[PDB]
């Protein structure tokens, strides 16, 4: 079974950048799709971006195009999040997510990480 | 062939694969160039494959539009390069709900 | 938005005079402007419009061949010229601004200017 | 003016006025109807710019309505400022042009 | 120069011209070239290669399957048959790669 | 349908269109459902055609289910009918001139 | 839409079956299918209980049952127990130019 392990919790001053890392295990890394889902404490889930490794084009949402950059470097099943211009609305619960049934197509959101907390105040 | 008389009587109902069955047939100077380029690409790939040096860069030159049009116009009529004594080249197309295949056979003779 | 017309008054029959309309508040040159004449007795009849940067469109089938609409998008101005000044052409004229969406007409005549009276 | 209207109508302060604009299948039956109001001595003002749509500034007591190749304009709660001239307009594809109505008189006593 | 030994034999230069003409005579090659073609060619191979296509605001991922036979018969006649089929990468029906609905 | 019919500025990156009444088209765009209705019918196509290239094949197929993934023709008054091969390619939905493929 | 239109909370009684609704647009749900559901307990990660429209993984209980009609989707939870008290979200693949996955607003099912 595919497992997902994220980084630790983070406190961020306003005007900083965050470098959230996610690792995976037990599955085909390149063929399947990975995504990042953020929820505020007073809000529901929100897909913000993702990547299918070795396709050349990570996918971004329109609310995150100018701040979120996704890197899928290293030979292991890791992925890296660089977000700039942190605000108070960026505080919340972040989840690494990945699909195991249908490759390449963002169809379902199968395995979930335990999540990280990014707190800006 | 295409039964054009009753294919488009109803403006909301179509039999499957109406478009390729009743498209315009390709011109000869285009179809034969497509066949020549496809034969050259597959032949160079197969020679490099039998040698073992998998030069897969020649498969990047295969055009999906050209091959799909060859399947579209070879589906209803099977063009052949048949000499009066023995056939030399022939081709056929296959259309499935889930697949789209192109077949051809080229035979050269020493007799 | 503002539309100011000029070029009317008392004109003798047989002549020709141009009615001008000046637009204000908006200068993107994407305006589907139109003209309407109204004879005394309170009757509105449509004359013509014009494309935002192109050709005019002809009159109705009541009468034709007498009215021309010109544009000066550098001045953002609209103009009407009559072929002949018949005595029935005494009327008050309105210029109206339509703003187009994707090249078709939406909001027909949501802004009308001050009418200009022509006596003949 | 190929659109046919009755010449005049009468009312009471606070009452309802129903204005009918009639045409054929070539003008209303294919294209929209817009109602314009002209107060006496002023430039005409747009009142309804679709089959049932009000612009910003027109009170909600003015209402447009549609029936086949004809249209209706209803004024609820008549006042003295509603005493104006009303003109229906629609595009005709056969004549290829905009066509207005004859004209209606709404008198409030 | 084993790779360059049979690179430009007359069969591999004659077959593209044969497939592009309605007739190419009754004899085109010899027996030694047929033996060279029999020695230099595998009987059968199949490859799958992957290509993405842009469908609207989205995409569809699809597979070309290219399989080939190469043979030399008893009468020193050569043959080279190619089957090229298009499939959707997760077996979906009536897709863009199966049915592009082209217009020529 | 909408309650605000002609009040919106022209949108940019629309992805769907819907017919609610015989005169009003509703463009589903990232800013929401922007509605429009012209003075005349047989000009709805001038609005819809500006965003036809953003339609995917599933949205096209569910705009007319019984037509079996054949390209759709946009009628002048906004209606959808099944296309024919001699119809204009600019007013056809889902048909293509060149398949936008790319190799990995 | 920016999110799938979903109720705020549904509070059905134990021992009964309850239905959670989800209305989306014809470019999100009902055209692409792939109507996925997600479960969140207050401290845990989200959990995929139903994928495609009706496919149910072996790691989630038998009681859930999902369906789609038109542009609407339903989840019938039969035999409510105390473990079901959670936030349930919907999700779908989209043709929207803004993003790729649509998430519902989440229903707080309190038992």
């Amino acid at each position: 079974q595919v497992q997902l392990v994220q980084s630790g919790a983070e406190v961020k001053k306003p005007g900083s950048s965050v470098k959230v890392s996610c690792k995976a295990s037990g599955g085909t890394f390149t063929d399947y799709a990975l995504s990042w889902v953020r929820q505020a404490p007073g809000q529901g889930l929100e897909w913000m971006g993702g990547i299918i490794p070795v396709l050349g084009t990570p996918h971004y949402a329109q609310k995150f195009e100018d701040r979120v950059t996704i890197i899928a470097d290293e030979s292991t099943g890791t992925v890296f999040m660089a977000l700039s211009s942190l605000r108070s609305d960026d505080t919340g619960m972040y989840y690494c997510a990945r699909g195991v049934t249908h490759p390449y197509y963002y169809y379902a959101m199968d395995v979930w990480g335990q999540g990280t907390t990014i707190t800006v105040s | 062939q295409c039964q054009r008389e009753t294919a488009e009587k109803n403006d909301y109902y179509r039999v499957p694969h109406y478009w390729d069955a009743c498209s315009r047939a390709l011109p000869d100077q285009t179809r034969y160039k497509y066949v020549e380029q496809l034969v050259d690409l597959t032949l160079n790939y197969h020679y490099d494959a039998s040698h073992g040096l998998d030069n897969f860069d020649v498969l990047k030159r295969i055009n999906v539009t050209e091959v799909s049009l060859l399947i579209s116009d070879f589906r209803r009529q099977n063009r052949r390069g048949g000499t009066n004594k023995r056939t030399t080249f022939n081709a056929a197309g296959s259309l499935a709900p889930h697949a789209r295949s192109l077949e051809f056979s080229v035979r050269l003779f020493a007799n | 938005v503002h539309l100011e017309e000029s070029g009317g008054g008392l004109v003798k029959p047989g002549g020709s005079l141009r009615l001008s309309c000046v637009a204000s508040g908006f200068s993107f040159s994407d305006y589907y402007m139109s003209w309407i004449r109204q004879a005394p007795g309170k009757g509105l009849e449509w004359l013509s419009y014009i494309s935002p940067s192109g050709s005019p469109t002809s009159n109705a089938d009541s009468m034709k061949g007498r009215f021309t609409i010109s544009r000066d998008n550098a001045r953002s101005s609209l103009y009407l010229q009559v072929h002949s000044l018949r005595v029935e052409d005494t009327a008050v004229y309105y210029c109206a601004r339509d703003n187009t969406v994707f090249g078709v007409v939406t909001t027909p005549m949501d802004h009308w200017g001050q009418g200009t009276l022509v006596t003949v | 003016s190929a659109l046919t209207q009755p010449p005049s109508a009468s009312g009471t302060p606070g009452q309802r006025v129903t204005i009918s604009c009639s045409g054929s299948s070539s003008n209303i039956g294919s294209n929209t109807v817009h109602w314009y109001q002209q107060l006496p001595g002023t430039a005409p003002k747009l009142l309804i710019y679709s089959n049932n749509q009000r612009p910003s500034g027109v009170p909600d007591r003015f209402s447009g309505s549609r029936s086949g190749t004809s249209a209706s304009l209803a004024i609820s709660g008549l006042r003295s400022e509603d005493e104006a001239d009303y003109y229906c307009a629609a595009w005709d594809d056969s004549l290829n042009g905009r066509v207005f109505g004859t004209g209606t008189k709404v008198t409030v006593l | 120069i084993w790779y360059l030994s049979g690179r430009n034999q007359t069969i591999l230069q004659r077959m593209p011209q044969t497939a592009s003409k309605p007739s190419d005579g009754n004899v085109q090659i010899s027996v030694e070239d047929a033996k060279i073609f029999g020695a230099h060619m595998v009987p059968k191979q199949t490859k799958l290669l992957r290509f993405v296509v842009n469908d609207g605001t989205r995409y569809q991922m699809c597979v070309m399957k290219l399989e080939s036979w190469a043979h030399v018969f008893r009468d020193y006649s050569v043959s080279f048959q190619v089957r090229l089929t298009f499939t959707e990468a997760n077996n979906q029906t009536y897709t863009f790669c199966t049915h592009p609905n082209l217009i020529v | 349908c909408c309650e605000f019919i002609n009040v919106n500025h022209p949108p940019e990156r629309c992805y769907d269109f819907k017919m609610c009444n015989r005169f009003t088209v509703a463009l589903r765009c990232p800013d929401g459902e922007v509605c429009y209705s012209p003075e005349k019918t047989a000009e709805i196509r001038g609005i819809v055609t500006t965003m036809t290239h953003s339609l995917t094949r599933q949205v096209v197929h569910n705009k007319l289910t019984s037509c079996n993934y054949n390209p759709l023709y946009l009628e002048a008054d906004g209606r959808i009918r099944c296309g024919k091969v001699n119809d204009k390619a600019q007013y056809l939905l889902g048909a293509a001139g060149s398949v936008p493929y790319r190799w990995i």
